[PDB]
């Protein structure tokens, strides 16, 4: 009972997501996603703790002090805030399917690798052996589909084989029937070996050129073209939010955390992008 | 247009020299938004004369005054202890630059000259002893900024901002 | 597989809606590409193959190549009959999106502008993007998840603001769509389309014979097939703030805007607009 | 050895540019390299790889120049100024293809030179898709910034 | 023996770690890793005494009194601590592969250099003098790598190529016959030279910029960027737990190190940094 | 020592003359600090060519830094963007030039007419892990004068 | 030789203790004393001197409130605390190269005006850079000890 | 074609024009229209020298002379006070380009016999001095545009380009 | 004092030697014992004219003639041919840089005049064609030394460096 609660959630993308990483020189994406160590998308904890405080300060002017609690004080620091979050690992992403052999078409489906659901595998055995919070369910559905490994698996559906993102033939083995949905949806979730995955799930991000217009000559300026990366809608991050037994983090979890759905993250916030949803495991296990 | 004066502010009573007129209409340079003093002209080596003072040109680099900048008569149309300056508004040395500045306006400090038989040996100057600073707001800020301080309550931040910005070298002779 | 590109233009036909449209034209220009390559003797064709039809027809007879050359400018009009035909807008599934976003966003307590435009001629958003940019030389604005054609919300503001811009001055607009100090007041939505008369798509052409010519010795036309949006389809999307103080600047604003350009190519009357309905649900 | 990208880069440059020779070719090469690596991208590898391969009009001599260009020097990528800008950012692609070893150099000049084995490179891109995508799009980044500096904007 | 217990083990980061070395005039990072003495991260053992210190502190909340003899006590320390910690040298690090010359993929691996080894050695040639605890299972594998030197080579895998870090191209030659997965995982490990592995496991680190945004306006604030290094996420440092006899001793190594599974170290704790996983050599053959 | 810092002086001094706009100065306080930390996290050849080709040397850019080497009046023409990339790709050639990393003479005909940069950046390339290693400490100090002397935006 | 210093020590000090409005800023003064003087003496003078005056961010009415510093005791340090510190350190820094004659006054204050001259304020400092480090050690140490006790916690 | 002529511009007056009439044609190539200089010729290798200053040949690619390229003949028939070379127009090192130029003219280049009995030793000279840039202007900015300036309201922005652009080398003896 | 000259490499033969008996003393440019060929010299703005191996000035930066600049003076005849040109050797541009220089070096060129015939295009002559890669070491390199063709396994090499090392430009008219 190192941490007083435990909460682990998926963060599903209403609109398309952007959290930038800042330009680069190995990118020509100038905006880009933020990456991972292995190259998925990710949301950095910096940037969850910052969106998730900064509405959390807004939506209840009430409780502000458990949230200068909790979340921290975040004027003079003067004390270690109790709560902590996990970068947020990509779960599954949108990637767009073409196929044939299907009485059921789809124009996308949902798309994970082996090293996806080991971090959260890794995930979910680390918090509990710090915490009492254990999510045997999680890790029971995980570990069913982590004994597939070394397969391009098809949960929820009956693909035989497909092209994705225009470039990938994969052929797909089928894993039980049974395995229950983790995404809890209709659409199918594939899971590629790690060596496809990286291929496919970087290609499945939205990128976006956009230009300034010469408001004279109504053209555009002299660079003023740029291009940023999106991540697709109903994209599935999970993390987790920890926290510690402080008579104030029982309030945080109690109250704070269940009015807590709908969060804008990252930026580009006024061209629509950022609405996301927060989907607690503790009541979607 | 609106040529400037330059009301240096001292620990002296005598800063009340008749340049009245506002700026064409009120356009000052100097402000007292809400947190204080705005665009004070410092320049280097003079002198406060320290009564009547007129801004005695030395030559010590180290040597300022400070003051507050306005546009106003020099003098009644007495133009004889001024200095008939017009600059770009970027040569000007001017701290606290809330709101940028014009291209052209005019410039008229006090002016006088060395009075000899006397070597200059100027001393620093601070302002202190609030009555001071209450005489200062006094007249030379309550009678051309009417503006405010009988409406707004930080009065008490342009109050210590006399003992803070404005510091210089009298004369002491 | 070489035996999945084949059959990809059936795909098109038999599915309507349901195709990844991205996706299946992306794979159809490696066929539009290779076209005098998959004509030489690649058999195996199923009755519903669309490629028979350029083996049995014949153009030119002292020429191998120049036969081909004209059924590949056929084949490409026959592409772009095929996608505006086939792919039509299923606009259920937008309406259950926004209004599922727009619940979402009256939970946050925003005030929402719910807006519906509709297409007059027809129209070219994103006409420099990639879809059949690899067969037609142009793109759509195509969102390859919600498999729809798309107004970038970048662009309803941009050209919005450029508006105010005009009109109201530059400190106006900086006070409602902010600078590089102050964030901007207002967000936008990407405008998908919610109704359509009868097509979705549409073929169009554009033919230059003078641009960069000299004179009339180097004149000569190119034509070139493009899709472009088909008039009378409705697109919607959504405007929120929080302050009141910036709903009246946008209320009035959209219907002027639209019945301007909104895309590409205006300037000869093809993005032109029409305000269908707004709806202001206030926060509280 | 082992060239990295940025000198497979500047080796596969210095043939093109060189190549190249009325500047207005290479002020479209400018133009290719800038949104051709944003196209493989969006639409894939594959699509986008005969996509260049189409727009290159390889003519018999065309394409005779281009197979010139990968071992002599005195050759002069010739024709339009579209068709040749195109016909160098296939040897671009070409050239990465075949250092690093991804397709033999035999199968890439028979599959653009016969039509028949032209289906069967479409195969081989199928299967090394994975293989391919993972690097290209960081040499042809170098490409990119290499144009942008080498030859004066439009 | 001079040492009562000699406990070696290996650190695993479950998440990013980051223990501050403070900002400096020379490092052009705003807030840095802990460098070893040629270059490479390390964990100083003031970092992790301290750290494993105050876990115990509440974790054991009965132990006190047997913590405070092993580790030291904290209010009026009237006697020397009798256990120490050697600074945790690095002993793999996570890198990304480009697997060349096989077909049997992964995406990333374990990457080590010679000069890491030989530090672990020197760790082991010590203790096993200063201690009856002699540790031939794992000082016999580092051996039989060490003797390779002058070579890059791979332990349990047969790659002969790979692109270490999208950059640094290694020629494998597999070892003798074969050594049973010093760090047991599917993954391979590599031993690299030290002129490559300097800058592949430099390469390997994490180097992330942040911002800081105002409070009401949604700005970045005047000079609110800074950058950070972080260790990335499976990375593994190698130390010892050593101890003088004193019947708590016995008690700290019969039933705290036992019970020492998941601790927290470093900074950034609320950003998810720092979680780590202690596994101990007695237990890991 | 600290040569570095006074040869990374003398530079800066030019830079700070020949940006004549304020923005522009700004700028180029902007790529200081990215610059800096790219080369550490990127390495020095991926961030030349960067620079390189955010630069836009044509040939009256070329004039003016290779003017700019001799010359303490020279003056950079463009915009925001291309007068700091080109600013800073002076910042780097003034310290191969004056730490014999690469002969002047060599330098400057290469950057001159048409086709020598190709030799240039490839002869860069053969140097790239001696620079890396020995132009920290100056562009470190660079990066240091630029957020002393150049005010934020 | 040094007598004097720990007496200037104490004018400087009790300059910059009142010039710090903010307690925070006292707090991230003491962080600067401490630091700072250790860099000096293994970094060198003129890198860390580099380092102070990149944090300080001058150019503001700030460099214009260290000039009064040097005279008046009404002045004021406004900025981020880190600012205010770090600023408030190169006062401690310049107020001795003036005392001392090692820079002279009328130099250093227009240098502090005139945007052109601080260039060559830098550069200055960097030919005395041997002779200045030797001198000002046994007066920062002061200041670094004055810090540790003077600046406390609330 | 047209015979051009290649007017350097260094500090000196030692250019004292010393060449012939205007184009013969209609068109220069040293245009100061509107956005300034243009079309500005650099030679490289070789030093001017003010005395007499007729460009002597160093072989030091680092020695660089700018200037103008208008169009006259070598000083009546005294064709050996330059060089008088034939070139396409596509070598023409120019800088800050305007418009095309065709595919053959004559340049005619102040040329000196390589100045032996002494050893080089050139020297980086650049152009200031407020008064040699109103002498160059009214000396050969003038004397050859004597219809520009007129037509052009704005002058004083290209009086510094001068000061920018024409820097030079030469042996300081 | 130190008399030098130049002399090249192209593909020409009037370019033997070109230039009568060398110093007579020890004293030379460039190295020839370990890495090949040392010190080469290039001269920009010189084409060679396909025969008669001079060097007509040109404007462009790009046209090279690089060669071995040696000691001596020009075939003890008429001097209305070479530079006789004197510099402080940091003055020109060498490649392949070996034991310093530290003199000033008077040397001579095989200058042409620019021949306002016509147009001047140049041409790059890469060098190849190995039967006079040995004639070139044959006829220049054996006899500039003669520590070659006589004591050298590292003749090899000498037939390397000139296809690698020497390329230059050339009238062809």
């Amino acid at each position: 009972p190192y941490y007083a609660f435990a909460e682990p959630f998926f963060i599903h993308a209403i609109t398309h997501l952007h959290v930038g990483s800042g330009s680069s020189v190995e990118e020509e994406i100038d905006l880009p996603f933020q990456r991972d160590e292995l190259g998925y998308p990710t949301i950095y904890a910096s940037s969850l703790k910052g969106a998730i405080k900064s509405f959390l300060l807004k939506e209840f002017p009430d409780k502000r002090d458990v949230i200068y609690k909790v979340l921290g004080e975040d004027e003079n620091p003067e004390e270690a805030s109790l709560g902590t979050f996990l970068d947020a690992i990509l779960f599954a992403i949108p990637s767009r399917i073409i196929e044939i052999d299907s009485a059921k078409p789809y124009v996308w489906v949902y798309v994970t690798t082996y090293e996806l659901l080991k971090k959260v595998k890794l995930y979910l055995d680390s918090i509990s052996q710090l915490s009492n919070a254990s999510f045997s369910n999680l890790k029971n559905k995980i570990d069913t589909i982590l004994a597939k490994e070394g397969k391009n698996i098809t949960l929820d559906s009956d693909l035989k084989s497909a092209i994705l993102n225009e470039d990938f033939y994969v052929e797909l083995e089928a894993l039980n029937n049974k395995i229950p949905s983790i995404i809890n949806a209709g659409v199918p979730l594939l899971v590629l070996e790690d060596s496809i995955g990286r291929e496919v799930i970087n290609r499945s991000l939205i990128r976006v050129r956009r230009i300034r217009i010469d408001r004279d000559k109504k053209v555009v300026e002299t660079g003023g073209l740029w291009s940023e990366e999106y991540v697709p809608m109903k994209t599935i991050f999970f993390s987790v939010l920890l926290g510690k037994e402080s008579k104030e983090s029982a309030i945080f979890a109690s109250c704070i955390l269940r009015n807590l759905r709908y969060v804008i993250l990252g930026g580009k916030e006024t061209i629509g992008k950022g609405i996301v949803e927060l989907r607690w495991v503790k009541d979607v296990i | 247009s609106t040529q400037r004066e330059y009301v240096f502010i001292p620990i002296t009573n005598s800063i009340t020299i008749d340049v009245k007129i506002t700026i064409g209409g009120s356009d000052h340079i100097t402000n007292i938004d809400e947190r204080g003093i705005h665009n004070v002209l410092v320049i280097t080596g003079y002198a406060v004369d320290e009564k009547n003072g007129r801004l005695v040109p030395t030559l010590d680099p180290c040597d300022y005054v400070k003051g507050i900048l306005v546009a106003g008569t020099p003098q009644q149309a007495q133009s004889n202890d001024f200095l008939t300056l017009k600059l770009p508004a970027n040569k000007l040395y001017l701290i606290r630059k809330k709101g940028n500045i014009s291209d052209d306006l005019k410039i008229y400090i006090p002016y006088s000259s060395p009075d000899a038989r006397n070597s200059m040996k100027t001393k620093p100057v601070s302002i202190s002893d609030d009555t001071i600073v209450n005489n200062i707001i006094k007249e030379v800020f309550d009678k051309i900024y009417n503006i405010t301080q009988k409406e707004k309550v930080k009065i008490e931040k342009v109050k210590e901002d006399i003992k803070e910005l404005f510091s210089y070298y009298a004369l002491e002779q | 597989a070489i035996d999945f590109l084949v059959n990809i233009l059936e795909l098109i036909k038999e599915k309507q809606c349901n195709i990844n449209l991205f996706s299946a034209i992306s794979l159809t220009s490696i066929v539009y590409n290779n076209f005098g390559e998959f004509l030489s003797n690649n058999q195996s064709y199923s009755t519903n193959n669309p490629l028979l039809k350029y083996h049995i027809i014949i153009l030119n007879d002292k020429n191998k190549t120049k036969d081909v050359e004209e059924k590949r400018n056929i084949f490409k009009r026959e592409v772009a009959e095929l996608i505006s035909r086939n792919f039509k807008l299923d606009g259920e599934k937008v309406r259950n999106y926004f209004d599922s976003l727009k619940e979402v966003l009256k939970s946050l307590k925003y005030t929402i502008v719910d807006v519906e435009i509709t297409t007059r001629t027809r129209a070219l958003i994103g006409v420099s993007t990639s879809l059949g940019k690899l067969i037609f030389g142009s793109g759509i604005s195509f969102d390859p998840y919600m498999n729809l054609p798309y107004i970038p919300a970048s662009e309803i503001k941009g050209i919005v603001r450029s508006y105010i811009e005009g009109k109201l001055g530059e400190q106006e607009a900086e006070e409602i769509f902010g600078n590089e100090e102050r964030e901007g007041n207002v967000n936008f939505t990407d405008a998908y389309p919610t109704r359509s008369k009868d097509f979705l798509f549409v073929p169009d052409v554009i033919t230059p014979h003078y641009n960069g010519k000299k004179s009339e010795a180097d004149a000569e036309p190119r034509p070139v097939i493009h899709l472009t949006i088909a008039p009378k389809v409705t697109f919607r999307f959504l405007i929120y703030y929080k302050r009141e103080d910036v709903g009246k600047p946008i209320c009035d604003s959209m219907p002027i805007i639209l019945i301007r350009g909104l895309g590409a190519r205006s300037s000869v009357g093809y993005s032109l607009f029409e305000l269908r309905k707004i709806e202001v649900i206030k926060a509280a | 050895l082992y060239e990295e990208d940025y000198k497979l880069a500047l080796e596969a440059f210095k043939k093109v540019f060189n190549a190249l020779t009325h500047y207005g070719a290479k002020q479209a090469f400018r133009s290719r390299a800038r949104d051709l690596v944003e196209e493989i991208y969006n639409s894939g590898f594959i699509p986008t790889f005969f996509y260049i391969i189409s727009k290159a009009e390889l003519n018999s001599d065309s394409l005779d120049s281009l197979i010139s260009l990968f071992s002599s020097d005195n050759a002069i990528l010739r024709g339009s100024d579209e068709n040749v800008s195109y016909s160098a950012y296939l040897f671009i692609i070409l050239y990465y293809l075949i250092k690093r070893g991804i397709i033999e150099q035999k199968f890439l000049i028979q599959a653009l030179r016969c039509e028949k084995t032209r289906l069967d490179l479409i195969d081989k891109l199928y299967n090394l898709a994975p293989i391919i995508s993972a690097k290209i799009r960081t040499y042809l980044l170098a490409i990119k910034r290499l144009s942008e500096a080498l030859i004066e904007a439009r």
